[PDB]
């Protein structure tokens, strides 16, 4: 009775930090804001609609110059656009258009992709020949690739559907430290600003919080009903928020150690695919399974507004890091920039 | 607007990508595409190395070469796992000399995965595969885990531990590699450009991928007709085959291929036609009342993955018995598919 | 069963960890990310949009 | 191996015609405009033709209008300039330049070696002005040239369309500075430039041995594209 013993042990610890959190919830965000003005008027306009996707966008990019991005669609193409005049930059010709994720190095140097292929594979932006190359193929996941994040030209995470994430060293084309703990599909992760933190959101319905250079689990976030989607940092690294097939967005502080808000309205049921954060905080930006974009306030969990401009299912989204737009891609293969 | 020269280049540049784009949409429209799911093992890389084989003019004598290593680690790997069944299992040799071809052979299994099979090596297998405990062994195969096709390179370790062995197309269609993520292959017939897409290595929730895969074509689900008698695991649920239905009840009524085909490769027919001969179905399907003929057990078992259907009077499921490594078969199979596929649309 | 029992024990051993960690009080905790939403929200061009003329997906 | 090998030329009646060639090898060659710059005997350098990626779009320059075709056979990786009516001014080093043309991109990043063509004996444009025709250096020491355009280079993109050359001697010019300020790919980071509008200055720190050489200024606001005078670096 070894595992009977250990798994009696894990409630009594379990009970315990809901004690110690329960100890420190000594009032609610909701009651702490109560005071402060509601948002009011998010009378956002669709200002470019980047055509060109021939089949379902998956997932998109903002580069750190807040003008050029990435998208990868399952047309089997990664298309870098210049979002101020539509231009396609780039249009890269992917080896498996199975692809769920991709991301912008901030460097601008390079992006990645990847999905079904179970490959995070990155390419060079800024080659001799004047084209784009794959320039590694980074192979070990066992399942696909949800969701990864650069954090130079050397290094990147990922998370994958076969529960793990991995820190690689892009030059060696080896996970040099591993994120272990997850019991379900990972979706999504997120990097702290500094990039010493990062979150993840996964299918047992928990977020984690990571240690980047330690490799190991700070803490570990539940309250959500299913899965976890997406996930975002809050801007000042020291919250972040979560979008999931619960139909609700939640907000989780690191430091108090548990969950401040929940944004739901009674007659949205459907699923979140994607979360994101104004510049300053205030504004929580989600997409929706049924085709829109709700804007919620995050201090208030008053919804603020609505971006409803595709045909299906809001699949991605990002916010530039001037603050000045929000980007939406969807299954109905467009992308559109918002402010 | 006024753009410099710069700029009106960049346009230039986006509108020829424009024009690309919309080329390759033009191609991709037209393509047949095909999913091959299905339990690990149950053939899905073989029919993938067939379309090759039959539409790709593909695996040369040239290519086949790099097979080798292949093959010679398939033949070591099932060798050992028999000798160590022999311990679990509590079986002796025919021959107690056979005891230090045993021990050698677990030592020579030090040298690298390369051109290996050493006459020596090749000797100590030979001797070991002969012996009287080991075939015992080999015939209790469905107590441990044992590639398929360790009979076909064991019985056949003459030709293949020559020094100037040429692997066959046929001993590449019998390799067993393990991968991950997805395998495609594309190839042109009777006017259809073909994608077919293996998933492969997928350890995953099958919940938050397959709607990637809307609008295909058809599915091909491969069913391991050999593993029904297949001893339970430590702490398996249930057995292969029942997982096999589990597997395919989710994909046949899944909400996003209700507009897609499902055809059914009842693969292995071979190996599960000589079973049937010793192993009763029941062992499978305790209710089974039938006989343990080759017919009436396959009809048996397609019933059982045919039952599965939620929507038997809106979708058809198209069941085929197949060989996945007999080339002609799978060419006659393959044929019969793209038929009904033109004739559907 | 012997992969539960070596699974149930990494289990008890990150709780012991997270249990052990310093945390604050709610109170604090929101009264910092109301603060900084407060500081930042002049240089937040979706909640207090700018004039057209400073909007680049106006402005040519 | 980015690689730029021009040929076809050689010594040439005056009125004759004479094609030269450009084999381009080691880049996606169809993706980027190339251009034809020349330069005579002891002169600078002078914009001849463009043609864009895709073939869409040609200029030529005045003087050429009419004589000179450019064209290029992508499938074979190749450019042509088929000259006519060959007149002593034509006497030249032409150089192929490749050039591609996106957001952030770096143009008339690699030239050729040049082939030599001999012809024997018998306004709106924007002016870009180098007033100082030659400078003394010590190593070590910094410089700084100057180039002036008769127009402003700043669009109302925020850009300015200048760009620093360095031609070593006896090799093909290479490019330093692009649209006024950035580093061109393998320029060590010595070399800036700056200016505002219609005045641009490039400047060395610590020069070294290497430096020594022909500075070229140009425009790429608008065709035609016109280069300064050229301001030379002398050893002391
Ligand atoms: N005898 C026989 N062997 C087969 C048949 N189909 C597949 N195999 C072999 O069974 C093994 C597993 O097949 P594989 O294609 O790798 O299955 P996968 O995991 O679904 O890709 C390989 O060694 C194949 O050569 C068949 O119909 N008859």
């Amino acid at each position: 009775s070894e595992l009977d013993q250990l798994r009696q042990e894990a409630e009594q610890l379990k009970n315990q930090i809901r004690d110690a959190r329960k100890a420190c919830a000594d009032a609610t965000l909701s009651q702490i804001t109560n005071n402060i003005d509601p948002v009011g008027r998010i009378q956002m306009r669709t200002r470019r609609t980047l055509r060109g996707h021939l089949a379902k966008i998956y997932a998109m990019h903002w580069g750190t110059d807040s003008r050029l991005l990435v998208s990868a669609s399952q047309d089997g193409k990664l298309i870098i656009w210049d979002s101020y005049t539509t231009n396609k930059v780039h249009a890269i010709p992917l080896r498996s258009s199975w692809v769920m994720t991709c991301a912008y190095a901030p460097s601008g140097n390079y992006v990645a992709c990847g999905g079904l292929d179970n490959i995070c594979s990155i390419y060079n932006l800024k080659t001799r020949e004047g084209n784009v190359r794959v320039s590694r193929e980074l192979a070990g996941h066992t399942g696909y690739l949800s969701c990864c994040r650069f954090l130079d030209d050397n290094q990147i995470v990922t998370s994958s559907g076969d529960t793990t994430c991995a820190l690689w060293d892009i030059e060696t084309g080896q996970q040099t430290t591993t994120f272990t703990g997850h019991t379900g599909d990972v979706m999504s992760l997120s990097l702290a600003p500094d990039t010493r933190l990062f979150v993840s959101g996964a299918c047992d319905a928990s977020a984690k919080l990571w240690d980047v250079r330690e490799g190991m689990c700070r803490q570990t976030f539940t309250g959500h009903e299913s899965d976890i989607n997406a996930i975002c940092f809050f801007p000042n690294g020291n919250a972040f928020a979560t979008g999931s097939d619960d139909a609700t967005c939640r907000l989780f502080d690191l430091r108090a150690d548990q969950e401040l808000m929940t944004y739901s309205h009674d007659n949205i049921i459907c699923g979140i695919t994607s979360v994101s954060f104004s510049k300053s905080g205030r504004l929580l930006l989600a997409g929706y399974d049924d085709f829109n974009c709700n804007v919620w306030d995050a201090l208030k969990a008053d919804r603020a507004g609505v971006l409803a401009g595709h045909d299906n299912r809001v699949s991605c989204l990002g916010v530039t890091d001037d603050g000045m737009a929000v980007a939406t891609g969807s299954w109905d293969s467009f992308l559109k920039i918002w402010n | 607007c006024t753009l410099s020269a710069e700029d009106k280049a960049a346009v230039e540049r986006s509108k020829m990508i424009d024009r690309n784009l919309r080329e390759d949409g033009e191609k991709a429209a037209r393509e047949v595409k095909l999913l091959l799911l299905g339990a690990g093992e149950s053939g899905k890389s073989t029919i993938v190395k067939q379309m090759k084989i039959i539409h790709e003019a593909g695996y040369s004598e040239e290519e086949c070469k790099q097979y080798k290593a292949v093959v010679y680690s398939n033949t070591i790997q099932s060798i050992i796992a028999i000798i160590r069944a022999m311990g679990r299992l509590k079986i002796d040799f025919g021959d107690s000399a056979r005891a230090d071809d045993a021990r050698q052979l677990f030592v020579l299994a030090g040298a690298a995965e390369e051109g290996f099979m050493t006459a020596e090596l090749a000797g100590v297998i030979k001797r070991l595969w002969k012996d009287s405990g080991v075939q015992a062994c080999f015939n209790r195969s469905r107590e441990y885990q044992l590639n398929d096709s360790a009979a076909y390179y064991l019985n056949d370790l003459d030709r293949i531990a020559q020094p100037n062995y040429i692997p066959t197309q046929q001993d590449v269609l019998r390799t067993r590699v393990k991968t991950t993520g997805i395998v495609e292959t594309h190839f042109t017939f009777k006017d259809l450009h073909f994608k077919m897409f293996d998933v492969g290595g997928q350890r995953s929730e099958r919940k938050k991928w397959i709607h990637c895969f809307e609008g295909v074509t058809a599915i091909i689900f491969c069913v391991a007709l050999s593993d029904y008698d297949l001893v339970l695991a430590e702490d398996e649920e249930m057995n292969r085959m029942h997982e096999s239905m589990k597997l395919f009840d989710s994909i046949c009524n899944n909400k996003w291929f209700t507009d897609t085909s499902i055809i059914l490769f009842l693969n292995k027919k071979d190996l599960f036609e000589e079973k049937i001969k010793k192993s009763p179905l029941t062992i499978c399907y305790p209710e089974y009342a039938g006989s343990n003929t080759y017919e009436e057990a396959a009809a048996y078992i397609q019933c059982q993955f045919e039952d599965l259907n939620k929507r038997k009077d809106t979708k058809e499921i198209y069941t085929h018995f197949t060989c996945a490594t007999d080339t002609k078969n799978v060419q006659f199979v393959f044929d019969a598919v793209t038929d009904v596929i033109i004739k559907n649309n | 069963n012997t992969a539960s029992i070596a699974q149930a024990r990494k289990l008890v051993e990150q709780l012991k960890m997270e249990a052990n960690i310093d945390r604050i009080k709610v109170s604090k905790a929101a009264a910092d990310l109301m603060a900084y939403c407060e500081a930042h929200a002049k240089e937040d061009p979706l909640l207090t949009p700018v004039p057209a003329s400073e909007n680049p997906f106006r402005e040519k | 191996d980015v690689q730029l090998v021009e040929s076809g030329g050689g010594l040439v009646q005056p009125g004759g015609s004479r094609k030269l060639s450009c084999s381009a090898s080691g880049f996606a060659f169809s993706s980027f405009g190339m251009h034809w710059v020349r330069q005579a005997p002891e002169k600078g350098l002078e914009w001849v033709a463009y043609i864009s990626s895709g073939s869409g779009t040609i200029y030529y320059a005045d003087t050429v209008k009419g004589r000179f075709t450019i064209s290029r056979d992508d499938p074979k990786n190749t450019l042509f300039l088929q000259m006519t009516s060959l007149r002593s001014e034509d006497t030249a080093m032409y150089y192929c330049v490749r050039s591609i043309y996106y957001y952030g991109s770096s143009p008339f990043d690699f030239w050729g070696q040049g082939t030599t063509l001999t012809v024997s004996s018998g306004g709106s444009d924007i002016v870009m002005t180098q007033a100082t025709s030659s400078v003394p250096v010590t190593p070590g020491e910094s410089v700084s040239i100057s180039c002036r355009s008769s127009k402003s280079l700043l669009h109302s993109n925020g850009n300015t369309y200048l760009y620093w050359f360095l031609q070593r001697p006896g090799q093909s010019p290479q490019l330093l500075i692009y649209r006024m300020s950035n580093l061109a790919s393998g320029v060590p980071d010595r070399f800036s430039g700056s200016g505002s509008g219609t005045a641009f200055t490039l400047t060395i720190s610590r020069l070294e041995a290497e430096d020594v050489g022909v500075y070229y200024c140009m425009q790429h606001l608008e065709y035609p594209l016109t280069f300064g005078a050229g301001t030379k670096l002398e050893l002391k």
